């Protein structure tokens, strides 16, 4: 009993699950992973936390993520992070809170009594049984039959229907629970294979493991996935049972049990399964694809001696006094490496820009904080272009709401880069920040 | 084509719609 | 003499290295033509160093009769000698490189670090600051000054640097070995 006690004492120490549930910040992680898998995780982070100070924000995102990692619950291969088990295993731990799917039903009795009679035909090696078995199915069936054709066929209740959709909607959905960790064991059985033949460098197996064309990588998990899969390849069986799927759909009393996600999940079992399926085969062929080409490269002997010396180096580095700045610039003996030249032998596109020019009158605007007319902004800010910029203020009053006066005229004059003049005759207009601070463009 | 066209025009009507409402504005240049 | 020899050369002399991943030409040029650098580069006393794994064609100190000509005696070399905090940051960097090394496969990636990372293990020997500023600004300084010798590069938006591939060279194990003596040596009287 005391074992159960150290036992739990260890998983609440290790396991990154429990951890992630006793993180002060679980629900907005929880929600943001959830919501991602269906870099930029940094920044979608980053936003979702923003608006909840309440109880850096960048930094601590990035804190928060490189520790998980650290931890383990997602991983990163080449640019991208990827889910294992856990994170699944604690989202559905989550979810489930709110409403589960019964299970003690009668229904579910009748399904294990049919599975547990036809697991104690198969186990049977007798051929006698088998037969006598066989004949009594067949009598059954038959007397089954001419009760039907007595005129007896039974349609079942209400409820009974919606708990059997229930029940299977229940059985035929936990096809998906299994995926990621058969990834996750291919991956720990790499990095244990990498180990291995780092710490050991000898050639001869690197060689004969090159020669040898047989599958690496082999755990029970991937034998069960491809036996899973070849019986998941007969489509003969998928029709039928599609065809099947999509008639009963077709009843009264399915809005009474199922919500439209459920339904839709339930529409589409069969092609989603078989891609699912399909979408392992590529992970598994880059895996071994990468440990082959890192098995070619005949490095590991080097990086097992390099890594012995810098162990040796840093187990000298204790046995000096950094609080000294005259022994941290005494100069080391290393040669220069990458030697370069001593520097010198010692001898109609682009057009107009709209966001700049809204972004630099904004600013212009909240930094004066008084109305101002159109004289007074093009003083302050010269244009490029004479036109495309009084069009686009007067366009901004008008959207606005804020009046414009025709009655009265306003002369600026301009000069453009070859010198002359032009003078524009336009009406009146008052511009202030606060009106117009609360409309996008 | 507004550069084009600041070659060979001397006026302009700008036309802007809000709402179900619209409005009309005159310019000029020399 | 080919053209093509002698820009490679030219290119080589003037960055100090070529990558097939920026200059595929100039590094199939150079490479084929190992004979003939090192005879146009031997009047210099230089020597060419190519590492094919890993795509890098470096220039170094040729080595002459003499058994100490300290490499850094020669008119040509512009950079300053290294001290021992340059050299454990470089030291940590080189352990950073093997660890990206170990897990990596084929497919063009990079070695790239937060500073934050590397900051508590300097921290570790080095000691620790009052404020993080202090310690920040001498992180900074320091990646500066092996950015001045060409090991890393500037940082970006998300606070993080690059070690470039020509640490694997300044950190030989023999360039190691020859240093952990040395500083043996210094500690032990």
């Amino acid at each position: 009993a005391q074992q159960r006690s150290e036992r739990y004492v260890s998983a609440r120490s290790q396991h990154p699950a429990w951890l992630l549930l006793a993180s002060r910040r679980a629900p907005l992680v929880l929600g943001c992973l959830r919501t991602l898998f269906e870099e930029d995780a940094l920044q979608a982070l980053s936003e979702m936390l923003a608006a909840y100070a309440s109880q850096a924000t960048h930094l601590q995102a990035g804190r928060e993520l490189r520790e998980w990692i650290k931890r383990r619950l997602v991983v990163e291969r080449e640019g991208r992070i990827y889910a294992t088990d856990a994170l699944e295993s604690a989202i559905q731990f989550v979810d489930s809170l709110d409403s589960r799917i019964m299970t003690s039903t009668a229904s579910r009795l009748s399904v294990v009594q049919r599975e547990i009679e036809n697991l104690e035909t198969g186990l049977n090696p007798s051929p006698t049984g088998r037969i006598a078995s066989l004949r009594r199915r067949i009598q059954d069936l038959e007397h089954e039959l001419a009760r039907v054709e007595a005129g007896h066929v039974d349609v079942l209740d209400e409820a009974q229907a919606i708990e059997g959709m229930r029940e299977v909607y229940n059985l035929a959905t936990s096809l998906r629970a299994d995926f990621r960790r058969v990834e996750d064991s291919w991956r720990e059985a790499d990095r244990a294979l990498r180990h291995s033949i780092i710490s050991e460098h000898r050639g001869e197996i690197v060689d004969r493991l090159l020669d040898g064309q047989d599958a690496l990588l082999n755990t029970p998990e991937g034998r069960v996935f491809e036996s899973f899969q070849q019986q998941l390849r007969q489509s003969a069986e998928l029709e039928v049972m599609r065809e099947r799927l999509r008639t009963i759909l077709r009843h009264p009393a399915v809005p009474k049990a199922l919500n439209r996600p459920q339904q839709r999940e339930l529409r589409w079992l069969a092609l989603r399964l078989v891609r699912e399926s399909q979408a392992v085969l590529q992970a598994r062929a880059r895996s071994e694809r990468d440990v082959r080409g890192f098995m070619k490269t005949g490095l590991a002997a080097e990086h097992h001696r390099v890594g012995q010396l810098l162990n040796d180096f840093f187990n000298l580095a204790l046995s000096v006094d950094w609080q000294r700045q005259s022994e941290r610039r005494k100069p080391a003996c290393l040669p220069p490496v990458g030697v370069a030249i001593t520097g010198v032998p010692a001898i109609a596109f682009d057009g107009l820009d709209r966001e700049a020019l809204i972004h630099d009158t904004l600013a212009v605007l909240v930094e004066q904080g008084r109305p101002v007319s159109l004289g007074e902004l093009a003083s302050l800010l010269p244009p490029a272009h004479d036109l495309e910029t009084f069009a686009l203020w007067l366009a901004m009053a008008r959207e606005a709401g804020i009046e414009v006066l025709t009655e009265e005229r306003q002369f600026v004059e301009l000069v453009d880069e070859d010198e002359q003049r032009w003078g524009f005759n336009l009406p009146y207009v008052g511009l202030d920040h606060e009106a117009l601070k609360d409309i996008d463009w | 084509e507004m550069r084009l066209l600041r070659h060979h025009t001397r006026s302009a009507v700008v036309v802007h719609r809000r709402g179900v409402e619209s409005s009309l504005v005159s310019l000029s240049w020399e | 003499t080919p053209q093509r020899v002698r820009e490679a050369v030219q290119e080589m002399l003037k960055y100090g290295l070529l990558e097939e991943s920026h200059k595929p030409n100039l590094y199939r040029s150079a490479l084929t033509n190992i004979e003939v650098v090192d005879r146009i580069l031997e009047p210099l006393d230089l020597a060419m160093g190519v590492d094919e794994v890993r795509g890098l064609v470096f220039v170094t100190v040729r080595q002459g009769e003499v058994a100490e000509q300290d490499d850094w005696s020669h008119p040509l070399v512009r950079r300053q000698r290294l001290n021992l905090e340059q050299s454990l940051l470089i030291a940590i960097l080189r352990q950073h490189f093997i660890a990206y090394e170990q897990e990596s496969g084929t497919g063009a990636s990079q070695a790239l670090v937060a500073v934050d990372e590397l900051i508590p293990q300097l921290q570790v020997y080095l000691g620790e600051l009052g404020s993080e500023a202090k310690e920040r600004n001498r992180i900074i300084t320091l990646l500066d000054q092996l950015k001045g010798h060409g090991l890393v590069s500037a940082l970006d938006a998300h606070d993080r640097v690059i070690i470039r591939p020509i640490i694997t060279h300044l950190a030989n194990p023999e360039n190691l070995q020859a240093l952990v003596v040395w500083l043996r040596e210094q500690v032990e009287g």
